[PDB]
């Protein structure tokens, strides 16, 4: 049941809206 | 006239995507998608602005207000601007904190748009995340609940591969 | 829809269980036991019909599975987008070449007629006394 | 193509299952002959039926996550229509080139 | 069935193999739904209306299952073409008296010309007739095209040349001109308005050479 990592979503989404990296 | 968007996001693994691209392409109507390479910035005076250059189209900038249903909506006013904007906003007093280029493919629909991409950090391009991100940005003046509802049906169609929710 | 897929799984699970359940019970009916009350002449004949339908029920279960397995293909052929998408792009690609191929030859026909028409066109006007 | 042949083989396995089941019941009507066959046939039945059932169950698991898109909009039409259409343009050249050839065949007399 | 797929779209609902013939997937804007149903060799029967094969017949005078399906698709498209002309002719006016009859859209581009763009169900220029089939696609293509999408990832869907027009200070006249496309009938009447005006100017030059022999007219056509 791979094919989507929720943590990668949350960590990434926090970047686009506000600079995470 | 001012429009507020309906968007909500999710990410997709690398091995996953190969199925997703075929899934999205067939599900929606389109011909031979395009790889979009754009170099986006963020500007702070607090009035966070985003100016995007795409590799001969003009610099398109967009503002998103504070979020206001199963959707995430914030007032948006997107205005196309000619070249030499960056120096224009330097004379404004705006300061640039970071800039990131985005790479990937986008697929359309009747109104909504799907774009799959990965965020590249710049120093010189590096992959900030190993998995792409997908959103369902919808632009519609005088936003109403009816437009947002249609997205729910489409999201349910895409639920198996990637489950996406607004944040 | 997701309901249709769930229905497919239920049919086989019940179908295979039907093949198993029916086969054991007929084999369970293939047992020899007492003649408690019912006459053998009636039990043997009555047992015959119940066993005939059991054998005829198993083939129906096998026949029904033939529908599902054959029905899985026709469903797979359509919703296997990675296979379908390649087929459309693969065929859309090969067809575009033919249109470009014939056009390339088609232009050359127009090109050669242009030079052929030009030399001929002069001849008609050059016609003297007629 | 890929995994269609497998399912085709599975469709043949069920036919073997029913034939195998028939042999179990059929040669159960045997006399002293062929003793202990049912032990071999029973092994060929439970394992085979579980084998075929598992393969179909694998497909449903295969289908569940990778497939089940409701509509499809491939739309390989803008090339099909214009291909035959291009051929019609080529065909228009066929007849009219021949008519020219006939017309200048009259030149030879 | 596998062979039938790679050609045509197919949607299976409730184990029914109802197909999708119309151009809604590739073309657009036609209300009719193309539903070719396959039964039994996969014999496919169309909805009893696309049966007769038709051609536009623009004249100006003063695998067996595969071919069966192709004729139906041509008819459905052809019916759309006449509908596009037929609606356009009466709805709008361009200083020309279009006339509508059962299947003939009679029009008078020139005083000495009569355009019989007549759908024929079951004189033919074939340069004007074919151009209709191809001209419609450009109208269909204007939607759901690659031009619509923005090279910048974030932007509303819009005609690419249009989106770069507004922010690059294009003039009042050019932008209005681009949006003033004439549809279908004007794009063909004006052509027939040139296809024969060419003939009247071509025949005269050809005739003049024979009539007057003293000087020799010479015409090198491009």
């Amino acid at each position: 049941k791979q094919t989507f990592n929720p943590t990668d979503t949350n960590a990434l989404v926090a970047a686009v809206a506000f600079g995470k990296g | 006239i001012n429009m507020m968007e309906y968007l909500l996001q999710g990410s997709v693994l690398d091995h996953s995507l190969e199925s997703l691209i075929h899934r999205l392409r067939g599900l929606c109507d389109n011909m031979e998608p395009e790889t979009f390479l754009d170099h986006e910035m963020v500007f702070l005076l607090p009035f966070v602005l985003r100016a995007r250059r795409s590799m001969g189209a003009p610099w398109h900038l967009r503002y998103l207000g504070q979020p206001e249903r199963h959707a995430l909506v914030r007032n948006c006013v997107d205005i196309a601007t000619s070249e030499n904007l960056t120096d224009f906003l330097m004379e404004m007093g705006f300061r640039m904190d970071h800039e990131f280029v985005a790479k990937g493919h986008l697929f359309r629909k009747g109104i909504m748009k799907i774009m799959v991409y990965k965020i590249f950090r710049i120093l010189s391009t590096e992959a900030l995340s190993l998995s792409y991100l997908v959103e369902l940005s919808v632009v519609a003046p005088a936003g109403q609940d009816m437009v947002s509802d249609d997205m729910k049906n489409f999201a349910e169609q895409l639920k198996p591969l990637v489950h996406l929710e607004k944040i | 829809k997701e309901t249709l897929l769930q229905s497919y799984n239920k049919r086989l699970k019940d179908d295979i269980k039907s093949i198993m359940d029916n086969f054991t019970e007929i084999i369970k009916t293939a047992k020899i036991e007492d003649e408690t009350q019912v006459s053998r002449a009636t039990q043997g004949e009555q047992d015959n019909y119940e066993m005939h339908v059991r054998a005829a029920n198993i083939v129906r279960a096998g026949e029904s599975l033939m529908k599902l397995v054959s029905d899985l293909k026709q469903f797979l052929i359509l919703n296997d987008f990675p296979s379908v998408n390649e087929a459309i792009d693969q065929r859309n690609q090969q067809l575009r070449t033919l249109q470009e191929e014939c056009d390339r030859k088609l232009i050359t026909l127009r090109d050669e007629i242009s030079i052929d028409l030009y030399e001929l066109e002069e001849e008609y006007y050059s016609s003297s006394s007629s | 193509n890929e995994r269609l042949r497998a399912l085709e083989d599975i469709e043949r396995e069920i036919g073997a299952i029913l034939q195998n089941a028939g042999t179990v019941i059929l040669e159960l009507s045997k006399e002293k002959t062929n003793e202990r066959l049912l032990d071999r046939q029973a092994a060929a039945f439970t394992a085979s039926v579980q084998h075929v059932e598992a393969e179909l169950s694998a497909q449903i698991r295969y289908l569940t996550q990778v497939a089940t898109g409701q509509p499809h909009e491939g739309s390989s039409y803008s090339s099909r229509k214009d291909c035959q259409m291009a051929l019609k343009r080529v065909d228009y050249a066929r007849l009219k080139l021949s008519d020219v050839a006939r017309t200048c065949e009259q030149m030879l007399e | 069935l596998l062979r039938l797929r790679q050609h045509w779209k197919l949607r299976k609902v409730g184990d029914k193999i109802l197909g999708d013939l119309s151009y809604r997937s590739a073309g657009s804007l036609f209300p009719h739904h193309g539903t070719f149903e396959v039964i039994k060799p996969l014999d496919v029967q169309i909805p009893s209306d696309l049966e007769g094969s038709a051609y536009i017949k623009v004249s100006i005078q003063k695998p067996h299952w595969q071919t069966k399906l192709e004729a139906a698709q041509n008819v459905l498209l052809c019916k759309e073409i006449f509908a596009q002309l037929s609606r356009e002719a009466v709805q709008i006016k361009s200083q020309v008296p279009h006339i509508v009859v059962k299947n003939q859209i009679i029009s008078q581009p020139f005083p000495s010309l009569q355009l019989s763009i007549s759908l024929c169900h079951s004189d033919h220029l074939y340069v004007l007739e074919h151009n209709l089939h191809l001209l419609i696609r450009e109208f269909h293509k204007q939607t759901l095209s690659s031009i619509m999408m923005p090279h910048p990832a974030s932007a509303p869907f819009g005609h690419k040349r249009m989106r770069l027009s507004g922010p690059q200070a294009f003039d009042k006249n050019e932008i209005n001109s681009l949006q003033s496309s004439e549809g279908l009938l004007e794009k063909i009447i004006k052509q027939a308005k040139h296809i024969f005006l060419r003939s009247r100017a071509a025949a005269t030059i050809d005739s003049l050479a024979s009539r007057i022999e003293d000087p020799q007219i010479q015409a090198h056509w491009s």
